[PDB]
């Protein structure tokens, strides 16, 4: 009731799940080198070639 | 005009530009685009020129 971390390897587990999962999300946001990040911009702004 | 070392520079905002009556004059020699697509400049809106 008193002690806490305890607990080390559960919250362990969760952590490195939950910061997989938000460093995946977070990769969708570069520009790997086009002119912008988001698709609807550059097939709105350009030419099919 | 002026010289090419002292070319006019002016600033274009808060109007509405049409883009399809300069485009479609065959008047101009030599018109080319880069990131935009001239069939494509009358659905953008800008916030300086």
């Amino acid at each position: 009731s008193s002690t806490a971390s305890a607990l080390g390897k559960l919250q362990d587990v969760v952590n490195q799940n939950a910061q997989a999962l938000n460093t995946l999300v977070k990769q969708l946001s570069s520009n790997f080198g086009a002119i912008s990040s988001v698709l609807n911009d550059i097939l709105s702004r350009l030419d099919p070639p | 005009f002026a010289s090419v070392y002292a070319w006019n520079r002016k600033r274009i905002s808060n109007c509405v530009a049409d883009y399809s009556v300069l485009y479609n004059s065959a008047s101009f020699s030599t018109f080319k685009c880069y990131g935009v697509s001239p069939t494509k400049l009358n659905d953008l809106c800008f916030t300086n020129v």
